[PDB]
RNA sequence: UUAAGUGAAUAAGGGCGCACGGUGGAUGCCUUGGCACUAGGAGCCGAUGAAGGACGGGACUAACACCGAUAUGCUUUGGGGAGCUGUAAGUAAGCUAUGAUCCAGAGAUUUCCGAAUGGGGGAACCCAAUAUCUUUUAUAGGAUAUUACUUUUCAGUGAAUACAUAGCUGAUUAGAGGUAGACGCAGAGAACUGAAACAUCUUAGUACCUGCAGGAAGAGAAAGAAAAUUCGAUUCCCUGAGUAGCGGCGAGCGAAACGGGAAGAGCCCAAACCAACAAGCUUGUUGGGGUUGUAGGACUCCGAUAUGGUAGUCUGUUAGUAUAGUUGAAGGAUUUGGAAAAUUCCGCUAAAGAGGGUGAAAGCCCCGUAGACGAAAUGCUGACAACACCUAGGAGGAUCCUGAGUACGGCGGAACACGAGAAAUUCCGUCGGAAUCCGCGGGGACCAUCCCGCAAGGCUAAAUACUCCCUAGUGACCGAUAGUGAACCAGUACCGUGAGGGAAAGGUGAAAAGCACCCCGGAAGGGGAGUGAAAUAGAUCCUGAAACCGUGUGCCUACAACAAGUCAAAGCUCGUUAAUGAGUGAUGGCGUGCCUUUUGUAGAAUGAACCGGCGAGUUACGAUUGCAUGCGAGGUUAAGUCGAAGAGACGGAGCCGCAGCGAAAGCGAGUCUGAAUAGGGCGAAUGAGUAUGUAGUCGUAGACCCGAAACCAUGUGAUCUA
RNA sequence: GGUAGCGGAGAAAUUCCAAACGAACUUGGAGAUAGCUGGUUCUCUCCGAAAUAGCUUUAGGGCUAGCCUCGGAAUUGAGAA
RNA sequence: AUAUCCGGGAGUCAGACUGCGAGUGAUAAGAUCCGUAGUCGAAAGGGAAACAGCCCAGACCACCAGCUAAGGUCCCAAAAU
RNA sequence: AGGUGUAGUGGUAGGAGAGCGUUCUAAGGGCGUUGAAGGUCGAUCGUGAGGACGGCUGGAGCGCUUAGAAGUGAGAAUGCCGGUAUGAGUAGCGAAAGACAGGUGAGAAUCCUGUCCACCGUAUGACUAAGGUUUCCUGGGGAAGGCUCGUCCGCCCAGGGU
RNA sequence: CAAGCGACUGUUUAUCAAAAACACAGGUCUCUGCAAAAUCGUAAGAUGAAGUAUAGGGGCUGACGCCUGCCCGGUGCUGGA
RNA sequence: AGGUAGCGAAAUUCCUUGUCGGGUAAGUUCCGACCCGCACGAAAGGCGUAACGAUUUGGGCACUGUCUCAACGAGAGACUCGGUGAAAUUUUAGUACCUGUGAAGAUGCAGGUUACCCGCGACAGGACGGAAAGACCCCAUGGAGCUUUACUGUAGUUUGAU
RNA sequence: AGAAGGGAGCUUGACUGCGAGACCUACAAGUCGAGCAGGGACGAAAGUCGGGCUUAGUGAUCCGGUGGUUCCGCAUGGAA
């Protein structure tokens, strides 16, 4: 028989337009700015979830070695000292004591130093 | 298709110069009231399988009937007169609700009759018994000389 | 084609020819004749019954294919001579037609 | 106080989200109409004026439909039984139980143009002759009839020119055009195309043009097919077979007979000879006679005036049938609702549970359906009768007959599947040119032998092809961008000098109940009030998408360079399919669209303004492989017949497989090569096929879709311009 | 009023023949042909090339081979390092 | 842990750069033509500021976890002023 | 039925496999005025095509399961048709003189009347052939047409006129 | 005032060329005895002409003035045979 | 058979702006002359020529906004307001500069620099701006028109046989 | 140069049927070949010889010519 275009072209499409809800002026608009800004969004999307993992390393490497410093060590040296005396704590851990709990981050810095100096 | 459809001999407009997309026909499939490309012919869809097939799958479907006990043999189904009424209290007198085939013998005219406008009967004669007869019923309700005839048949 | 390459075809000769009179038998073989019981009259008819041979063209030839092992008195349009000391050696008889 | 520092809020406009509107007409549902077919009907109409038109006819009439100055109808025969005066309302005026409207059969009327046909003409107009009638005192005016051309036959007149003949006048007779855009036969006859170019060839003897048709046509009753020994007109279907062959032996082209089916049917002339008549012993007319190949007939003998047959006729009679019709079972409540057929409850009818309609979905409300029944009239068919028309057996061969400028041959073309080829068979043009029963033709050059037939005369039903129309239906066909170009006043509007091209455009509601009245406004249009179940169903009227346009505002935005997102993220505003929620987003990191085409494109290559709809590997027949099922050394039927446009049954002709090898004779589990028991090639040893389904791919077809410049063949144009 | 497309007409320019004439317009053959350009619409999973040789009126086309994929058979395991 | 072989289905026959070995060229060319290896093609990620073909390395996915490669560690900008 | 272990899971041309969704058919089983399809919204589910569930709209039909058949999936073809944007409130509004008073009217630079002014005058006058074919006259009208306006018109309506 | 080209008036590429291009009067060659040659047409029938060599067709040249040389081997035409 | 008369750097002369003379302050053009005529030449005529030409060419007089070198004035458009209201184009655009990079010429990539938001009148450097599927160039075993001692045919013409 | 170069005698193996197995190769082709049989040349014999030191000296098919032939011969014998 004869099957007519009927509803599945505008349900697919209006699918891709939610997605693109927020998007500027015709991007959230018109199907085919919409489409091929999903794409890139996806595209993106996907690139970011691995950037943000570098991202989060980079900021607790920094805030780590501004505490590391406030205690007479370069951020380099604490981390060799930290292996040195086996603690295992991880970045994301050791800048959130650099940040909330000074005291406990000033001690893990004494076991490093001690451990550089044997 | 584009040869078929009324009109479309001439170039629309010429190959080149005027800006547009280049036409052969105002009937060409792209354009709207133009030809259809391929679409349904007239055509047949009837294939005829080897003939032991067929026997076989006559078998089937009545060695079904009895393996799960659907298939009521009655002795005779005689009418002075055609009523339908009457045979719809043989259907009760044989308990049977379910749609039905009655397969009957040659020349039960009023036997025939009686049943046919019952919403849940199928009549056939012994003699035009088809695959599809069979299949759709629940029930085969079949006289003595039906069943005698089916099996010369067969 | 060979995309303008001289064809196969081409670059071989023609061969042969068709006889108008050309005969092509129909071909029986013993171990087909071992079908039939001892002291059966082996036919034409007889085979195009047993459908052993459906279309005998321009005749039944007997062929020395397998053991042939019941006696027989086969006719047929032409028999191999190995057939026909088969058939005879099983203590039947050969005939043509 | 002073200094230094930090520092919100604000938006002219804009962004995002959300809400509500407008525009528009997608989507859904629906359908007036289409598409493909099946069964039957009918396959022609015209000088007795056709097809197709023009102009007219109504109480008002622009259009359509109907009708034709007897005009929106007349008579008549039937059917039908209460309304009717079409679409189309409205008023108006009428008709109808003394039977209207309406329906069917048969008649009457049927202006003008158009073959048109008294003459003319730029179709639907103009202008005559002759006769009769009529108007007027009369002329003028009006009415009816007849008057084209050619053909056939007859008569009469009648030239050069004697008789004649031709011509001429009249009568008689018959054609003249149109279609159904189909089917048939015949004349004439392309090109693009394929051959990967191209002249043979192919496309094709196709398209186109022209003639002639007929409901079918054509073919047809053996100078046949054959060589199993036989068959016994033709046509068509299956098969033979993509075989034999043809072929720049390329591309391609491609049989036939046998076998199986559908359907079947045979007959008349010419000649000899006889008789009659007429004419110049023959030489015509008529009638008889006669009709062919195991030769027939004439003829001469005898012997029967029977018996059978028919593809005869407005010959009646009869039956059936088509074209109007009649009759035709069975439901009420309850719940919901504007409405019930939905629902629940109990019932009933069914030879009817096909289908349609009805305020939603109805076997039981309506129209119907199954079934029964019906014909004044006119067709059509079948019988029966009548009438007409055909239909003799056997024996004899002395003689006579049995198709001539024919057969055939040379030359040149063509048709045969067969392209001149070794080319038979058939035909056309040209020239030559037989025999005739002790004869003649064919059996694929040709000869002999044998076999089969008997040309140069004609006719013939059925099986086959097609469908503009008519009737009843059908569809895993369309559902308004589809389906016919056209569901709707479409071949219209519109474009064009013309041939010719050619659209768009369906839906209020169950019912108009189509919004009285009021209010603003000149109106348009609104607001109320009403109608309605609903009017955000108000006529641009069902649903009412998107682009696009606007209004409101939760958050953000006036130091910022941004394919505009993404990841991280405060603040603010919100509260969900309750989910480790939603919107917005300062600020920070990262980041050059999509497609096509390319070595390589963000690309300063291509394509898309946007949104919506439509828009491209399909089908048929064949080849082949995988998968699957049935059967298996077997497998399987085709056409066709019966049957629901079904399954199925029958049908074994045929096809594949079971044996190969060889160019072939031929041999055969081998065979070919060869001197060879050799070696080697291909086979067997060392078996699986076949039917159907399904999928992949291929081939022939437009073959996945769109696109040339061009080529060819009919037509239309010199109203521009030379 | 006459001449019409295989044509006409041309104090001649390939000039005119109904607003494009080295050959009008229209309809048909016809869906001409197009080894060329463009386009070819849902998803996920497994595997995954080539841009080479030979021949070609062949060079931006094609054919066989090479390289990919799917299925199958089988051997004293024939492959790779 | 592939190889052949049999069969169904293809696509490909414009390649590019880099290193190395040659020719052609001026031992010019992002030149041209072979050989050889790689990458691109048909490969995202990190480095080379940007930068198909270079260096490191092959993305089934989730993580605000860890270790490294090339390359880096004064600020932009992660890490030794 | 699942479990463990090891390994593997970039990809164009292209091969293979397995599915999603669309319309229709058959059978079965169902849902619908207590509201079908369709539309719209939502913070929902699945590995993907995609699937539910609610609210609103809507007013009649439509799912589901298994199998079958397909005019079965669009974003690109300077694709076809329709609608609507952008450029924009932008170009343009087609060779020239008008002014004022009075009037008409809901409304007048634009209609009527008056006055003066200006333009053509081998004409921009008067006839007539062709061509057009009702455009002529009278009375009404202001939707559209008129490149603005309009009370006016070669337009529309109703009558008439050779 | 002067030079080129064309004698002149004319004609032409409607819509990019008006000219030195075409035409022209004049020149020359050649065909044609009339059912002429030439042309349209299958043909019939036409034009040429209701003309007749002082006419008609065709080629070239291009008012006028002065002039127009050499080559007949080749190719055509004509005659021979 | 070897070009005669006449003409000649020519509408013909490559070298070439030949050389000489004239005209100019200065002359690749123009005129006169010369003759090595690349490659004039006698009816596809040679040479000359009064008259003629919207013909080509050089000089001169007059004349001037052609120019030195631009200024002012009139009108129409542009501009502002009222009415009316298109178009080509357009992947979405919050659309800077430099140097660099890259399919080797970037508003958009890198680095740096500059830049508050929105317009209006102006100008055209860029958007390899718009318009047209380059016409040049090459290619396609494309097309068409034209030519001939290309091939194969053929109308016509002619000759013979019949 | 244990010749493949050079001379001489006799010769025709510059044989017929073939050919395990290899090389080359997309195909069509191309190349090498021991060995077997027939009948030989030279040589006393062993043995060598299916051209030449090796590698170029060539052209598919269609269509024709010529020679041979226990093949076919469109009813049959012939013929074509
Ligand atoms: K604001
Ligand atoms: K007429
Ligand atoms: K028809
Ligand atoms: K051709
Ligand atoms: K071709
Ligand atoms: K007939
Ligand atoms: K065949
Ligand atoms: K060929
Ligand atoms: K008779
Ligand atoms: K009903
Ligand atoms: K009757
Ligand atoms: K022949
Ligand atoms: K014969
Ligand atoms: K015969
Ligand atoms: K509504
Ligand atoms: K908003
Ligand atoms: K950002
Ligand atoms: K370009
Ligand atoms: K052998
Ligand atoms: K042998
Ligand atoms: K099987
Ligand atoms: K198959
Ligand atoms: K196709
Ligand atoms: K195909
Ligand atoms: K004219
Ligand atoms: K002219
Ligand atoms: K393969
Ligand atoms: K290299
Ligand atoms: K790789
Ligand atoms: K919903
Ligand atoms: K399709
Ligand atoms: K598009
Ligand atoms: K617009
Ligand atoms: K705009
Ligand atoms: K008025
Ligand atoms: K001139
Ligand atoms: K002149
Ligand atoms: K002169
Ligand atoms: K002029
Ligand atoms: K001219
Ligand atoms: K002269
Ligand atoms: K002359
Ligand atoms: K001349
Ligand atoms: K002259
Ligand atoms: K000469
Ligand atoms: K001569
Ligand atoms: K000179
Ligand atoms: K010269
Ligand atoms: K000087
Ligand atoms: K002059
Ligand atoms: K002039
Ligand atoms: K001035
Ligand atoms: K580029
Ligand atoms: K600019
Ligand atoms: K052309
Ligand atoms: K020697
Ligand atoms: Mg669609
Ligand atoms: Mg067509
Ligand atoms: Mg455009
Ligand atoms: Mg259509
Ligand atoms: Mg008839
Ligand atoms: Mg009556
Ligand atoms: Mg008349
Ligand atoms: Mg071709
Ligand atoms: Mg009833
Ligand atoms: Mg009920
Ligand atoms: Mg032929
Ligand atoms: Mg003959
Ligand atoms: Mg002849
Ligand atoms: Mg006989
Ligand atoms: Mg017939
Ligand atoms: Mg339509
Ligand atoms: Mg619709
Ligand atoms: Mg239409
Ligand atoms: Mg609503
Ligand atoms: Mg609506
Ligand atoms: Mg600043
Ligand atoms: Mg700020
Ligand atoms: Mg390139
Ligand atoms: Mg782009
Ligand atoms: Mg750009
Ligand atoms: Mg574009
Ligand atoms: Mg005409
Ligand atoms: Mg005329
Ligand atoms: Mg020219
Ligand atoms: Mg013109
Ligand atoms: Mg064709
Ligand atoms: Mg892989
Ligand atoms: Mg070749
Ligand atoms: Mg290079
Ligand atoms: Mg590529
Ligand atoms: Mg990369
Ligand atoms: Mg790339
Ligand atoms: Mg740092
Ligand atoms: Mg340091
Ligand atoms: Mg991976
Ligand atoms: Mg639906
Ligand atoms: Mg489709
Ligand atoms: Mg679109
Ligand atoms: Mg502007
Ligand atoms: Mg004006
Ligand atoms: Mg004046
Ligand atoms: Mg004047
Ligand atoms: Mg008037
Ligand atoms: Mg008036
Ligand atoms: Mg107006
Ligand atoms: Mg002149
Ligand atoms: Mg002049
Ligand atoms: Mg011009
Ligand atoms: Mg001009
Ligand atoms: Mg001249
Ligand atoms: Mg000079
Ligand atoms: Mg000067
Ligand atoms: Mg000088
Ligand atoms: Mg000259
Ligand atoms: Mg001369
Ligand atoms: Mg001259
Ligand atoms: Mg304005
Ligand atoms: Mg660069
Ligand atoms: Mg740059
Ligand atoms: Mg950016
Ligand atoms: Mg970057
Ligand atoms: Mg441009
Ligand atoms: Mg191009
Ligand atoms: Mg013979
Ligand atoms: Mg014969």
């Amino acid at each position: 028989a004869r099957v007519k275009g009927g509803t599945v072209t505008r349900k697919r499409r209006k699918k891709v337009l939610k997605l693109a809800k927020g998007y500027y002026g015709s991007k959230h608009t018109l199907f085919k700015s919409a489409k091929e800004q999903v794409m890139n969004s996806y595209y993106y999307a996907f690139r970011d979830r691995r950037q943000k993992k570098r991202d989060f390393r980079k900021l607790w490497i920094a805030r780590i070695n501004a505490a590391a410093r406030m205690n007479g060590l370069s951020y380099s040296k604490l981390m060799h000292g930290l292996k040195l005396a086996e603690i295992d704590i991880n970045r994301k851990m050791l800048a959130d004591l650099a940040v909330n709990d000074a005291a406990a981050f000033t001690a893990l810095a004494e076991q490093a130093k001690d451990a550089l100096s044997k | 298709n584009r040869s078929a459809v009324r009109g479309g001999g001439r170039k629309p407009w010429r190959q080149k110069g005027t800006g547009r997309a280049r036409q052969g026909s105002i009937r060409s499939p792209q354009w709207r009231g133009g030809g259809v490309v391929f679409g349904p012919t007239p055509r047949s869809y009837s294939y005829k399988f080897p003939k032991k097939v067929r026997r076989l799958a006559m078998k089937s479907v009545l060695s079904d009937k009895v393996a799960e006990n659907n298939l009521v043999a009655v002795e005779g189904l005689s009418f002075d007169a055609p009523k339908t009424k009457e045979f719809k209290q043989v259907l009760a007198n044989l308990s049977i609700d379910t749609k039905v085939l009655v397969v009957l013998e040659n020349g039960n005219d009023f036997a025939a009759l009686s049943a046919r406008n019952l919403p849940n009967v199928s009549v056939v004669t012994s003699d035009n018994v088809s695959v599809l007869d069979v299949v759709s019923a629940n029930k085969v309700l079949a006289t003595q000389t039906a069943l005698t005839q089916i099996e010369e048949v067969l | 084609f060979e995309g303008g390459q001289t064809p196969l075809f081409r670059r071989l000769p023609k061969r042969g020819f068709t006889n108008i009179n050309r005969k092509d038998y129909a071909v029986v073989n013993l171990d087909t004749l071992n079908r039939f019981e001892d002291g059966t009259e082996v036919t034409p008819v007889v085979l195009k019954e047993a459908g052993i041979v459906k279309n005998e063209k321009a005749g039944i030839k007997v062929l020395a294919d397998g053991e042939l092992t019941k006696k027989l008195t086969v006719k047929a349009a032409k028999f191999s001579k190995s057939a026909q000391e088969a058939i005879e050696a099983a203590g039947g008889s050969i005939e043509v037609i």
